[PDB]
RNA sequence: UGUCAUUGG
DNA sequence: AGAGTCCAGCCAATGACA
DNA sequence: GGACTCT
């Protein structure tokens, strides 16, 4: 098959399963393709149709070489469609989209290779052939983040600059501002048994991948409980805090409820405990992290 | 004059009519066309009987004359309107308000001594909208020009945050319905209420509008912060259950949390929540459900059945304690032990604590606790064919002996209350039936959720579990079975005059089972008749609704305690005490 | 309902002294026609009646007359 | 017939305001309609579903559910629904609106921010609430009626005539995905908005790791008898396990409006689904897969829930109800010329009509002052108004002297008193003078009346 | 026009879409390496609508 | 629209003027109902017809039809239905669209309209009555 | 500016 | 005893038409 | 369709 449905299961402590599933989560953000222009629309589907799917082109099967700098937001990408009807091979695929790394060092636009088993996709079917009527689509989409300005309308060298101007002040007003973003597997953890339900396919190395994705994780999720602090004094009920003159901790975070629930507390989100914390060791934590990740990579070796 | 009869604009007819009575003033003209050009300038009605026609009585002609549509009435400004939608953030003081609301629609700050400076702030930022000068008498909307603000005039700005906005449901049955509380800023497009008025509004979150209106008066804004408050109208006018309190999840989730037991210090917090912070372990290690409501009453007080130095004494928590209007409320003991606040807090609180009940544990009804095999249910399809056999063939018996000459026979009045009792029988039959399979299930699964909401008190007793799972009965209308058209007979499916008792409405099966066409054909019968009626008696209870509230509005409770109207005395003492009812 | 010596319905005004703008509201398109044959002279107290002149109905806060004493700030 | 009457009255009321593949024409008919937009062909149906090719239009999507209580939210037919499932084009529709604007030639070959030189509004433009589609000035003044909808739309089509008056017939369209208040349902008339829009990491999953896509509350189903529901959900399931026959050719489940096979054999037959797509289960899992209860856990601690869970796919249903097309709102705007009071309509940008039982309610709350100032004309709209004393009408300004022309042609000189009353009472009053009947009121010349010092009440009781 | 991921789960269904609509397999050898109901049910039910071609040009005077 | 009938007769019945309507020809509209919904066009057929009127005058062998007036022909616009594929029951030769069931008219503004079946006035029956007791009426119709 | 049709709570 | 007269819930939303 | 009033 091109390709296979796979499952790591890492049997770990249940507070630091939940603490790497919510950091998964959370952190691993990969960039959907929600900057979408159509350029010429005669076929048979609305503009509104081709945008959301391709919002959610699987674009992690032809940008994986890039993911660390996908993840870290220093590059973004882009698909371009341009495809009319045809006699015979009357549909488009995922192999007739042009796609573009962006590095965002130098707004360097530069084509990406196309594995050929995206030949063996489905996007539209195409209606009765006539060379009478034209029946085309053409469109870009830009990874979610990308500023679009003159530095990269520049770049696109392989449009119609004037028309993608157009295309883009008309329908400026309707992509969303935030950051839209896609987890790329789905990571649970049932009672401290972490799964990931990954896709694995035939043309590249997932460990490869893996490894990148859960490096990136690693370093984020060590970056954030260095940085974690639990403030201390009386409390108002917007962020954890602990009181020493009752011995209560306020849980009103996530970091903060796994961290304790790491040592023997049994707390949920905005509740009060009784816990001491002399007992919180963030190297003790941070280093069953690492032995958990280090876990995650050789149960991924064994896929 | 002119300002009865404005110049019409789209792209009068008052003029027109008085154009065709000056067009007979003439001093050769018959008083009968200039009269007639007058009766048909002020009343048409009294030379024909066609209406449509805009003469001076339009004005005071039924339902849509002057007074009710635009005095007692009106359109208002600072209006909106929008879907609604629950919120957990909002408490029962609370609404909150879509960003497009609060982007269109303003409030008014008053120019004195005390606001003079936040005035000349505001207007330095370029956040005020209109500007009134009272002195000049004028508006001006601020889309730099020169404005001095003396004290009389206002200014009007976005609409802020805990800003009385008065808001309601419709139709307004009660004053329960148009309420004022206070502005709290929400997403999306609706407005979000909280859960706990929502019974006192009589709503649900399919799809009901509801329309606000801003009043920014400073005595408005007194009666809307005192008066219209909701924690002022906790309490219902007559017969004093509060009007706020649980709904359908929060029941079961009170009857749980009342009944689980050997819970730790952690799991009691994690209960409890943000309302853990002051929650005293005396010296207990292991806690139950009676002392989590223990510290949420909080009050030492007694109750017959209920109460007993703050522990409840009752078996149960049911939909009697926490639902709104209910007679054994425990915001209403709290309130009648101190005040409304304190039963405002105790609704805010529970409503909190059996949600964070239902986070944790959650409650979903599956079908498996409803029919879990076919055994039950194929015994009570047993016992029905044969009762309904036994039932057919005494009839028939009778009948016979009827038709043979043996005994002389029954009034027809008579033999359908035979008929009519037998068939109340089986319906009993059935309802013991379902009875007796609720408690052995209860006793066997002890953690059936159907069986714990209908423990609980909401919407499942057995008589609904009679018509899912035993039968479904006879079908009436208007207090008789279905009457007999041609040939004697109401279907085809059924003999000229047949005796069948099944023919007449009374159906065998159940909703698991699944209804015959002619069980859903009187199934569809009571349910059309049904929505028939209720289509055609909303109008009438309409009418008469208007008519006692304009007949009873100016009757109040004077200075002395004595009930008035005009300058008769109804009563001696309002509600035969000369307190609040 | 028997507040006069005799019932009366829901519908009509007969006994109870009820106002011009009182009836029209309610519903009764001859109130008006009625009052000028008679020539009536009726006080403004009643909801239907305060409403249409804009005042402050007899309800509520409205039951009482409001004024204001000056003396304490022409005292000083 | 496995629900009550009023729920199938309910059911085929709302399956006629279900969204659907509307017309083949969707680019091509100037029209208002709503489209579905990536439609799926119902598989519990009947046969007069197939054969009148209501399944092929297909009228809804297959969705995950979940009955269970979702932290309180769920309550009075409120749905959770899930963010990542309304990104992904999840029951998403397309509403297309009709334009026609009728202008003079006049008036077109003499706010246009979106209007080109052909003095038509431009291809693919997303129109604003302030938007003119066409050119249309008399005289300047334009006079062009504009856009007036909450929500922007792409100009999809213009169609042009040409002729004594210019015809302009432009179809917007508008992506409409599922936001708070959008109205929801099943084929068993169970309906209800959104409630909240959760995430897809603070939502209940199963050991496969798939969260509901909709969140039911669970009580609904069982107190309105909703039987016929859950055995839609058994047969769904039981079809995503085996949606072949052994041909192999996709056949659907017959599950008939009016059924008369038994629950029992519907048993059997996902059974025998169940048992073909996994060789050998444990009895329980079978009979958790049948029934299709789920353990599930909770996405905050990893920790599963007290008991199974309904947990499967249905083919749930968009109505037409949408929030953007009932949200109103009015600072101020235009007033009526007779009575001077707010207008009607949405479009026009009217008011919402404080009626007579909403005065009852605030006559019930003993708010004089708020009813007072709701009833009466706004504080911007005042002016000295004065009356006569003796004959009742108003006053004149002739050259700045107020004066009764009446009284002044009768030879009096009467009292001119200032009132302060709507202008709904005003054109009343006229209209009554009109019709023969004139209105005199009087005033109170109240006696001047003192404040004298009280003596001191105590009124607490005497124990 | 086609979702290339399911609506419900996220997972790619591309390849079965051209397995199933183009090669014109059947379903069991479509759903062999299909394992989510969800998934299974997009597989099965969706279709594309059947539409006529576009009237052009799109803006006629 | 087939008419022959005497119109009105003098003369004890032997000179009467008769109406003649024939050539009674119903025509498509030259265009697909959506080529109608874009355009603006009405969706509907034209018939058209021969109208004579004539007095007639019988003799012993003899039949005086002398033509007063004449009138040969757009006269009437029928609305169209559009059927299963948008096919109507005059163009016998178009091809089926694929999706289209029809059973719509399309207006002079473009407007689909449509329509319900309803029940006659007429009864099949006799109606009974009862007017005021021991008093019953028995309606029926011919 | 009003009628008619359809629909919602 | 029989005709005249007035009365028939509230608040919406779209579209077509004069 | 139905209740009150004048005839
Ligand atoms: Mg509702
Ligand atoms: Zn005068
Ligand atoms: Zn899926």
């Amino acid at each position: 098959h091109p390709r296979e449905e796979n499952s790591i299961v890492v049997e770990l402590e249940p507070s630091l399963a939940t603490f790497i599933k919510q950091g998964f989560n959370n952190l691993v953000k990969w960039p959907l393709l929600n900057i979408g222009i159509v350029l010429s629309n005669t076929s048979t589907a609305v503009n509104e149709e081709w945008l959301t799917a391709v919002e959610h082109i699987p674009t992690m099967k032809i940008f994986y070489k890039h993911i660390h700098k996908i993840l870290t937001r220093e590059m973004g990408f882009l698909v371009y469609l341009k495809r009319s009807q045809s006699e015979r091979d009357n549909y488009i695929t995922l192999y007739d989209f042009d796609y573009y790394i962006i590095d965002k060092d130098t707004n360097s636009v530069t084509m990406v290779d196309k594995p050929t088993e995206l030949k063996e996709t489905l996007l539209h079917v195409f209606q009765e052939y006539r060379l009478k009527s034209s029946q085309t689509i053409e469109l870009i989409a830009f990874s979610s983040g990308t500023v679009i300005n003159e530095d990269i309308v520049s770049k696109l060298t392989f449009l119609d600059v004037e028309v993608f101007n157009r295309e883009y002040n008309n329908v400026k007003t309707i992509i969303d501002p935030d950051f839209v973003f896609r987890s790329p597997f789905i990571v649970i953890s049932p009672m401290g048994k972490l799964t990931f339900f990954v896709e694995v396919y035939s043309w590249f190395d997932f460990k490869s991948c893996f490894k990148d994705i859960i490096d990136f994780l690693e370093g984020a999720l060590i970056a954030n409980i260095h940085n974690h602090m639990i403030k201390v004094g009386n409390c108002d009920e917007t962020v954890s805090s602990y009181n020493p003159e009752s011995g209560m901790l306020f849980v009103n975070d996530l970091m903060t409820m796994n961290i304790v629930n790491f040592f023997g507390c049994n707390s949920r989100l905005e509740s009060y405990h009784r816990f001491d914390m002399t007992k919180v060791d963030v190297e003790l934590f941070i280093k069953a992290l690492s032995d958990a990740c280090k876990k995650i990579l050789s149960a991924s070796n064994r896929l | 004059p002119l300002i009865i009869r404005p110049a019409i604009s789209f792209w009068n007819e008052l003029t027109y009519l008085l154009g065709m009575i000056v067009k007979n003033c003439n001093l050769n003209a018959d008083e009968q066309v200039i009269q007639k050009a007058v009766i048909e300038y002020d009343d048409i009605k009294i030379i024909s009987n066609n209406t449509t026609s805009i003469n001076l009585s339009y004005i005071t002609s039924g339902k849509n004359n002057m007074i009710r549509s635009y005095i007692v009435a009106r359109r208002k400004d600072q209006t909106a309107r929008s879907v609604i939608g629950p919120s957990t953030s909002i408490t029962v003081n609370e609404v909150g308000m879509p960003a497009y609301i609060r982007n269109t629609l303003t409030e008014k700050i008053f120019v004195n001594a005390f606001t003079v400076d936040k005035v000349k702030q505001l207007l330095a930022s370029n956040q005020v909208k209109f500007y009134f000068n009272k002195r000049l008498n004028q508006l001006t909307r601020i889309r730099k020009n020169k404005i001095h603000l003396l004290p009389g005039d206002w200014v009007e700005v976005a609409v802020q945050e805990y800003t009385s906005i008065i808001f309601g449901r419709q139709p307004s049955l009660h004053r329960y319905n148009v309420i004022a509380s206070s502005i709290r800023a929400t997403e999306g497009d609706t407005i979000k209420i909280s859960p706990g008025i929502a019974n006192s509004q009589n709503a649900d979150f399919d799809g009901d509008e509801e329309w606000m209106i801003l009043e920014q008066n400073p005595k408005a804004v007194i009666e809307q912060s005192i008066l219209m408050y909701p924690t002022t109208l906790l309490k219902h006018d007559i017969h004093g259950a509060p009007v706020y309190g649980s709904i359908q999840d929060e029941i079961v989730a009170a009857y749980s949390l009342f009944r689980i037991q050997d819970l730790c210090l952690d799991e009691v917090l994690n209960i409890l929540g943000k309302y853990g912070r002051e929650f005293d372990p005396k010296g207990k290690c292991k806690f139950s459900g009676k002392d989590i409501y223990t510290y949420l009453i909080g009050e030492k007080i007694n109750y017959p059945g209920l109460l007993k130095d703050g522990e409840i004494i009752a078996n149960d928590v049911d939909s009697n304690f926490v639902v709104a209007m209910r007679h054994l409320s425990l915001a209403g003991l709290l309130s009648d032990h101190k005040s409304n606040v304190e039963g405002i807090n105790f609704i805010i609180k529970s409503s909190y604590v059996f949600k964070r009940y239902l986070s944790i544990y959650g409650f979903g009804v599956t079908f498996k606790d409803l029919r879990p095999n076919s055994t039950f249910t194929n015994k009570l399809e047993a016992i029905n064919v044969e009762k309904i056999e036994l039932i057919k063939e005494a009839y028939a018996k009778y009948l016979n002996d009827v038709r043979d000459g043996k005994i002389v026979p029954l009034s027809k009045a008579l033999e359908a209350d035979y008929v009519e009792s037998m068939l109340s029988n089986l319906t009993n039959l059935n309802i013991r039936e379902i009875e007796e399979h609720m408690r052995q299930t209860l006793i066997d699964d002890p953690d059936n959720n159907l069986l714990k909401m209908a423990k609980a008190g909401y919407k499942v007793n057995p008589t609904e579990l009679m018509y899912i799972l035993g039968t479904y009965g006879q079908q009436r209308i208007d207090g008789e079975p279905a009457e007999t058209r041609v040939l004697g007979r109401v279907l085809p499916y059924y003999l000229p005059d047949s005796k069948d008792p099944e023919g007449r409405g009374y159906i065998l099966n159940s909703l698991t089972k699944g209804l015959t066409g002619s069980q859903y054909y009187f199934s569809m019968l009571v349910a059309r008749s049904q929505s028939t009626d209720i289509v055609c008696e909303t109008s009438r209870t309409g009418t008469l609704a208007r008519k006692i509230i304009k007949k009873m509005e100016d009757m109040v409770v004077d200075g002395y305690g004595q009930v008035v109207i005009g300058n008769t005395l109804i009563k001696y003492a309002a509600n035969y005490t000369k307190i609040l009812g | 309902l028997c507040a006069s010596y005799e019932p009366e319905s829901v519908n009509k005004f007969k006994f109870g002294a009820a106002s011009t703008l009182k009836r029209a509201t309610f519903g009764d398109n001859k109130a008006l026609l009625n009052a000028a044959l008679h020539k009536k002279s009726e006080p403004i107290n009643d909801n239907s009646s305060c409403h249409f002149f804009s005042k402050v109905p007899n309800i509520g806060t409205g039951y009482y007359k409001y004024f204001i004493d000056l003396g304490l700030l022409m005292r000083m | 017939n496995h629900n009550s009457g009023p729920r199938a009255i309910l059911g085929c009321a709302q399956a006629k305001q279900a969204i659907s593949c509307l017309s083949s024409d969707i680019r091509n008919k100037i029209d208002n309609g709503i489209h579905l937009m990536y439609p799926e062909r119902p598989i519990v149906i009947s046969k007069a579903l197939e054969t009148s090719k209501i399944a092929a239009n297909c009228f809804g999507q297959h969705v995950t559910i979940a009955l269970m209580s979702y932290k309180g939210i769920n309550q009075e037919d409120g749905i959770i629904i899930k963010k990542q499932f309304i990104q992904r084009g999840g029951l998403d529709i397309v509403t297309a609106k009709k334009h026609q604007v009728e202008i003079p030639l006049e008036n077109f070959n003499n706010a246009y921010s979106k209007l080109e030189s052909n003095g038509l509004v431009r291809l693919n433009a997303f129109l604003e609430s302030g938007d003119a589609m066409a050119r249309n000035i008399s005289s300047s003044f334009d006079v062009s009626e504009k856009y007036t909808d909450m929500y922007k739309s792409r100009v999809e089509r213009v169609q042009v005539e040409l002729t004594d008056k210019v015809k302009v017939r432009v179809l917007t369209m508008k992506e409409r995905r599922p936001i708070l208040g959008d109205k929801f349902t099943t084929r068993t008339s169970q309906k209800g908005t959104v409630a909240y829009v959760a995430d897809e990491t603070e939502l209940p999953y199963d050991e496969n790791g798939i969260t509901p896509d909709v969140i039911i509350n669970s009580t609904s189903i069982f107190s309105r008898k909703t039987i016929s529901m859950l055995i839609e959900v058994i047969l769904t399931a039981a079809y995503s396990a085996k949606p072949y026959n052994n041909k192999g050719e996709n056949r659907p489940v017959c599950f008939p409006s009016s059924n008369e096979t038994s629950i029992d054999t519907y048993m059997q037959f996902a059974k025998q689904c169940y048992e073909h797509s996994n060789p050998k289960l444990s009895d329980e899992e079978l009979s958790d897969k049948i029934f299709c209860e789920k353990i599930l856990y909770d996405p905050e601690t990893d920790k599963p829930y007290a008991s199974k869970v309904f947990f499967g796919p249905i083919y749930y249903l968009r109505l037409r109800h949408l929030t953007q097309d009932k949200a109103t709102v009015r600072c101020r705007g235009k007033k009526t010329k007779l009575i001077r009071q707010a207008n009607e309509g949405r479009k026009r940008g009217g008011g919402i009509k404080f009626g007579e039982m909403e005065r009852d309610c605030l006559i019930a709350h003993g708010a004089a002052n708020t009813i007072t100032e709701v009833l009466k004309d706004s504080e911007e709209d005042y002016q000295d108004v004065y009356v006569c004393e003796n004959c009742g009408d108003i006053a004149a300004q002739i050259k700045g002297i107020n004066t009764c022309l009446r009284c002044s042609k009768l030879n009096l000189s009467p009292l001119l008193t200032k009132i302060d009353t709507t202008h709904v009472s005003k054109v009343f009053l006229t209209q009554m003078n009109a019709r023969g009947v004139k209105v005199k009121l009087d005033f109170e010349r109240r006696p001047p009346s003192f404040y004298k010092p009280l003596d001191k009440v105590d009124l607490k009781p005497s124990f | 026009v086609f979702q290339l991921v399911c609506s419900t789960c996220g997972k790619d269904i591309s390849h079965e879409r051209y397995k199933l609509i183009i090669r014109k397999k059947s379903l069991k050898d479509v759903l062999v390496s299909v394992k989510n109901e969800c998934c299974r049910l997009k597989l099965s039910t969706q279709i594309e609508p059947q539409r006529n071609l576009t009237v052009q040009p799109l803006l006629d005077i | 629209l087939t008419v022959k009938r005497p119109l009105l007769s003098f003369k004890n019945n032997t000179e009467r003027i008769m109406i003649e309507i024939s050539n009674v020809k119903v025509t498509p509209p030259d265009y697909s109902p959506i080529i109608a919904s874009i355009k603006g066009k009405s969706y509907d057929a034209l018939a058209t017809f021969t109208v004579n009127i004539f007095k007639e005058v019988m003799t012993k062998e003899g039949i005086s039809i002398t033509k007063i007036s004449s009138y040969e022909g757009h006269l009437i616009k029928i609305p169209l239905l559009i059927g299963y594929g948008n096919k109507n029951p005059l163009d016998t030769a178009k091809y089926l669209v694929p999706n289209v069931i029809g059973g719509v008219f399309i207006n002079k503004q473009s407007v689909e309209k449509v329509g319900i079946n309803l029940v006659e006035k007429i009864t099949t029956w006799p109606k009974f009555r009862v007017v005021k007791p021991n008093s019953f009426t028995f309606s029926f119709s011919s």
